[PDB]
């Protein structure tokens, strides 16, 4: 049903579509991946293959997955879902330009580069999850998923 | 000379116990255990089949009782 | 003519599944067509599937729910299923028996047929050498459909057969250098899949040359044999008889092979493997084998049936047995479609046994065979290089195992992904599958004669 | 993933065996490589 | 109650395995019970399995060798497989039939229950909420049982399945920081795993509450079929009508499913996988949800049915079936009884489907639920890191990775190990859950949020 859904994702959650595919590439190539990894180990890695696993690991956990008996959880409206994709969406494209501008360089920006300098941003990206809808109205959780992405706007251009 | 055969060495060395290890322990007990998934699955067919021809003998035995 | 009154028997004497046995009847034809007026006057068919005696086993087409013994009227209308046809069928639609479900009114019969079809001689049998370009390059580059072959599209459940069915069904003409009528029988399509074509061939202004025969899911579950068997029936007509060029799609004949399977089993017949009726090869046959060309006769009938493969097994007794009957299956696949790949044409499984005939000068181009064999056997390596690569990693590989990798993304990426509504002509096709043998150098390119590389590689 | 995901069947059983005979001559081959890597290292450490 | 006096039959018309088909007897009852006099003064008894005409196959229990066909004489006693029930059954020793073999004398019915029991109305059925402390950490910790849950202890041949099944039964007590009865089934069960259940309930003073069913591995095989419902009505007229809270526990599972297997075989009913009838869906149920607490009725009916899954294979239909139908599962691992590891209770497949209802703010503690999630995702990386370093071995891995393998062994070693007569509240079980999560960086507790963390980690 995809594909009849866009006529009305376009026009109620405009960027939905695109984040859609790129989360669903992101697993994808996580995935493909996997099979490399389990058999070879990390050391073989690409430094944004490395950003690819580590946001497909940020999106299974905290992201698929909902805790269904939790007062936070229980429920996750669309405005909820659509920020929680969007801001994880956009950490990967920073980080993958973030290793694409550095990588010919002696500025060199790695995974472990990014994880230390950045350990508070990924832990609120995991604890996105935590936002109540009822308990926080929607246009809280709309303005804290927009204060997570400037916070990272932020962390990134430091870093850069 | 004795330096550098003892590092490239240590690396073949990693590599290969890796590969050994990769496979034992993941493409080997892979394979395994689908060859027991198809063993029984090939078992279920048999059995399956089985059972239609019973019934197919039975309904033939009902015919010979309803005949005579 | 049929001029006697036609027997109606009150003498139900079993209600078994789909069938009805009767009891009693004077001199059963087999195969003969009956009346089953129910008692609330609900009127249904049905066919006779076995006389013996006095007996007859009828298999009603519309089910038999709300039968009854003592007050069922079986109408034995003395003659098998013999359906009108016409050439104004193009253009309408058809329930699953072949009544109108459009609001128009039945088929003034131009003339009757019998839905089994009267078989043809091999040897005046003509050889189908005229390639169709239906515009699908994953087709038309490598499994080149001729005009006369029938040629499956094997499938799975969720993959995009539909799409690719009505692709090849808006675009395909033969090749330049006879207009097709469709005539088209859906067997177990939802609801959405029978709109969806609707919908396609009225977007499409066909809809003057489209005749529909729907049996939807929710239609009864006997209807969908004979639903293909009317469908062939009228393109047979407009075929052999009108002159006309016909392609006939076939939504599921894995629908079909299940509703034989539902029959097969309320007869305890002895069941063949995965329970089908034994005689599926034979049954499946005098469908697709309604097709090819004749002489004498200017029309033709393509033929291209669908196929859900249970479990995606290619070796399950339906797309087995129309493998051994059809001329070649067109093969989607779900590793493509789960990459995003449309259409998920998977080249290595798939052949056309006229391709090899239906090419060459004068008729596509010189190279086409050449290009076709080599796209492939670069393709089949670049898959073995593929699976030693998750064994042995990137490094281990030898730099033409790299190119013949890279040949296998930008075929997949150039090649088969293609647009639904972009028709690739088989010159655009070739070319497009040069730009990707010039990959390789041409040392490696080793099923192509000197000859045709020379003329053709460095351009 | 547990199984290789090739369907049940008698050639798919004959595949599987071959493919494990396989890798169980793949396993064989590599650990006498890597005995031979490991004899030359440790030669070589000694030296 | 039937004042009419009894037909005695000695018509017997065949014999086939366990199924002796009466004839000329006069309107047989489905289900109704049958006392067989061999012609050597033999008494058995049978179940009426159809009724067709005049016919009955009876099912006899105890087998069918020694019937003679003309000088059996069976008698109908024209009525169902009614057990006599009284309080007094708690305390005694029956075989599989419910005939004492303790050389007391037989039960002094305070009713009669029809054996096949009915379901309770889902309307007026509660949901078990009261948690019961079974001690045993992975149990209350990560599975944590309800009152009124039926949750089997899968396990396989030569586990401690006794030992834990004894353990749960001698310390099973309510978190509220009145005794359970036990009604004990066991089928197939050898003459070593009677006397252990026999010997432990007698060493603890609970012999009093304990009411044994036994049929040990040579009893006859059709007569486990019945012993479980001897079981649960027993259960059922204690819990229901007297108000017990009663813990049931069906040793071998198994060795009942192979005693349902052998008579549906001899009836050639279709059969499942592994050729398990294909109805064992819906006998399991009928045994299994015969548990739970009803509206107004103060007891209660645990079960913890214990089978052997064969070959360790969870997807085994016994295990599968018991899975869907069941409110969870124990599972015990070979894997950990190889390493001496008591209980093995290997909580990664374990389930306990009505934790999620008995834990919380106000019954046991508030942080339970996190403590039990985070537990569970840190065992689930401890083991794939293992898995990991089987590959990579230990100089691959990061601080992380030894992280969670650090954690791997403190929690099999102080968590999962627990000695055969010790008995943590579930508070010890927490606490013992939160040194281990202490192993961890709070970021890397990713499934506890930061209210439950900032109060209980730090302590």
């Amino acid at each position: 049903y995809m594909r009849a859904l866009d006529e009305y994702y376009d026009k109620h959650f405009t960027e939905f579509v695109p984040l859609r595919t790129k989360a669903k590439e992101i697993l994808q190539e996580e995935e493909d991946l996997a099979e490399i990894v389990q058999l070879v180990g990390k050391a073989s890695l690409a430094e944004t293959d490395k950003i690819t696993l580590e946001v497909a690991k940020l999106i299974k956990d905290d992201f698929l997955q909902q805790n269904g008996y939790t007062p936070y959880d229980r429920f996750c409206p669309f405005y909820k879902t659509v920020g929680m994709l969007s801001n994880m969406i956009s950490f990967y494209d920073m980080a993958r330009r973030a290793v694409e501008t550095t990588a010919q360089s002696d500025n060199k920006i790695t995974w472990s580069i990014i994880r230390e300098h950045m350990g508070e941003i990924l832990y609120k990206l995991s604890s996105m999850k935590f936002k109540d809808p009822v308990k926080d109205g929607e246009a809280k959780i709309k303005a804290d998923y927009a204060q997570l992405l400037e916070d990272m706007q932020n962390a990134f251009r430091s870093l850069e | 000379s004795l330096q550098t055969s003892f590092v490239t060495l240590d690396e073949a060395i990693k590599i290969t116990n890796r590969r050994v290890n990769a496979i034992e322990h993941v493409i080997i007990p892979r394979i395994e255990r689908t060859l027991a998934y198809i063993i029984t699955e090939l078992d279920e067919r048999e059995r399956e089949e089985f059972y239609r021809l019973k019934k197919i003998q039975e309904k033939k035995k009902i015919i010979k009782e309803k005949s005579e | 003519y049929l001029s006697q009154p036609r027997l109606t028997y009150k003498t139900v004497s079993g209600v078994n599944g789909p069938l009805v046995i009767l009891d009693h009847v004077k001199f059963p034809r087999y195969a003969e067509i009956v009346h089953l007026t129910l008692p609330d006057g609900t009127k249904r068919s049905g066919q006779v599937l076995e006389v013996s005696g006095s007996k007859a086993v009828v298999q009603v087409f519309e089910g038999t729910s709300g039968i009854d013994a003592k007050k069922t009227s079986c109408e034995f209308t003395g003659d098998i299923l013999r359906t009108p046809v016409s050439e104004d069928m193009l253009g309408r639609v058809f329930n699953g028996s072949g009544k109108p479900i459009d609001r128009g009114p039945v088929v003034l019969a131009e003339d009757f047929l019998d839905i089994m079809g009267q078989p043809i001689n091999p040897q005046c049998r003509i050889y189908p050498e005229e390639m169709i370009q239906t515009g699908i390059s994953a087709i038309d580059g490598m499994n080149s459909i001729a005009r006369g072959q029938k040629i499956p599209i094997f499938s799975a459940a969720g993959l995009p057969h539909n799409e690719i069915a009505a692709q090849i069904c808006r675009q395909a003409g033969l090749v330049k250098k006879e207009n097709f009528a469709i005539v088209f029988a859906a067997m177990g399509v939802n609801m959405e899949t029978a709109r969806f074509f609707k919908s396609d061939f009225e977007e499409n202004g066909s809809m003057d040359n489209v005749c529909l025969f729907l049996n939807l899911a929710n239609d009864p579950t006997i209807e969908r044999i004979i639903t293909p068997r009317l469908a062939l029936t009228t393109a047979e007509f407009l075929a052999y008889q009108c002159e006309k060029h016909v392609l006939v799609i076939l939504t599921d004949m894995s629908s079909y092979a299940e509703a034989l399977r539902e029959v097969s089993a309320a007869r305890e017949e002895v069941p063949g493997r995965r329970g089908f009726p034994g005689y599926m090869y034979t049954d499946l046959a005098t469908i697709y084998e309604r097709a090819g060309r004749v002489e004498g006769r200017n029309g033709s009938i393509t033929q291209i049936p669908i196929l859900t493969m249970p479990n995606d097994d290619i070796t399950h007794p339906i797309p087995d047995l129309t493998g051994y009957i059809t001329e070649g299956q067109i093969y989607v696949d779900r590793q493509l479609h789960n990459r995003q790949i449309y259409p998920p044409i998977n080249v290595l499984p798939s052949l056309s046994r006229l391709m090899k005939s239906a090419i060459g000068e004068g008729m596509t181009r010189k190279d086409h065979a050449d290009v076709s064999n080599q796209l492939y056997a670069c393709y089949a390596i670049g898959k073995d290089v593929q699976a030693m690569k998750a064994v042995v990693g990137e490094e281990a590989l030898t730099s033409d195992d790299l190119l013949y990798l890279e040949f296998l993304q930008k075929f997949e990426k150039n090649f088969i992904t293609q647009g639904p509504y972009e028709n690739r002509t088989v010159y655009e096709t070739l070319d497009i599958g040069w730009q990707l043998l010039r990959i390789f150098p041409k040392e490696m390119l080793k099923r192509i004669p000197q000859s045709t590389l020379s003329e053709f590689y460095p351009r | 993933k547990d199984r290789i995901e090739i369907f049940p069947s008698r050639m798919a059983q004959t595949i599987m065996k071959a493919r494990l005979k396989g890798a169980q001559t793949g396993r064989n081959l590599l650990k006498k490589k890597s005995d031979a890597l490991t004899l030359r290292f440790r030669q070589i450490l000694k030296k």
